[PDB]
């Protein structure tokens, strides 16, 4: 049994690895920048109420 | 402009049409921006050669 074979593995651990680490960054920008989204939305939501002045 | 507890003597003059005469109320809405609005409704009596409006 030879490490050698390990290494061939140890690639794919790490590859599927940083793939997944590539796209859940990728999965949590956008997660992060919707949350700042419906945030900015959110008191946009509030703030931008209009109303009737005087008579 | 008016410094807060400050006062000056505003002089309005009605358009042609809406001159109020002896015996006519009028009313006269001011408007500050960013405030709340106040109205002040009068009629003058039917007398009134002019002067204070009681």
């Amino acid at each position: 049994f030879s490490g050698l074979e390990a290494a061939i593995v140890l690639i794919a651990f790490v590859v599927v690895a940083a793939v997944f680490s590539y796209v859940m960054l990728g999965a949590g920008f956008f997660a992060t920048q919707k949350s700042q989204e419906v945030t900015y939305s959110g008191m946009k939501q509030a703030t931008s109420n209009l109303i009737l002045d005087g008579m | 402009q008016l410094n807060p507890g400050a006062r000056v003597k505003v002089t309005i003059t009605a358009p042609t049409g809406y001159k109020p005469i002896a015996g006519q109320k009028f009313v006269l809405e001011i408007k500050p921006k960013t405030g709340a609005s106040t109205i002040v409704t009068r009629t003058l009596s039917d007398g009134y050669n002019g002067g204070v409006i009681i």
